[PDB]
């Protein structure tokens, strides 16, 4: 539904579901309780 | 890096809208994948 929904799919699916969003969120959620998701591959596309 | 005209001309809004459509429409992301890679000396590199 929303990118909220799409971290909690992260802590509960146990590395079956990865979750396609923004550099600038895949870095906070990493850096933020409970720690449970990290940063993989590079930049796809570039944005602004 | 980015496409450069001189102060107070005509084409400085037309570019400007140009190269924002060419990002969305992915055709950036297009010539980099290619002029990079499928030109590259090295094959498959991110494949190894």
């Amino acid at each position: 539904r929303t990118t909220a929904e799409g971290v909690a799919r992260v802590r509960k699916s146990k590395g079956k579901y990865a979750y396609l969003l923004e550099s600038t969120m895949n870095e906070y959620i990493e850096q933020r309780k409970p720690c449970d998701t990290m940063k993989v591959g590079g930049n796809l596309d570039s944005k602004g | 890096y980015g496409i450069a005209t001189p102060k107070g001309s005509s084409l400085g809004t037309p570019v400007n809208l140009a190269v924002l459509k060419l990002s969305e429409q992915g055709v950036l992301d297009k010539l980099k994948n290619k002029w990079w890679y499928d030109k590259g000396e090295c094959g498959a590199k991110d494949s190894g």
